[PDB]
């Protein structure tokens, strides 16, 4: 998933 | 996105255009923005 990477 | 939208719909994506018209699927450089939001461009500056 896209955010997810850095979701925070 | 409420913070530049004229950007993340004219261009999208972060992979710069190579679009040729004798190739009928162009999958050159960009790879076709999905979803088209903030979503990659926004996480590459750190957000």
């Amino acid at each position: 998933d896209y955010m997810g990477w850095m979701d925070f | 996105m409420d913070v530049v939208d004229s950007l993340l719909v004219n261009g999208s994506n972060i992979t710069p255009p190579c679009e040729l018209g004798l190739e009928n699927e162009t999958l050159f450089c960009l790879d076709q923005p999905r979803p088209s939001k903030e979503w990659q461009p926004a996480q590459v500056i750190l957000l």
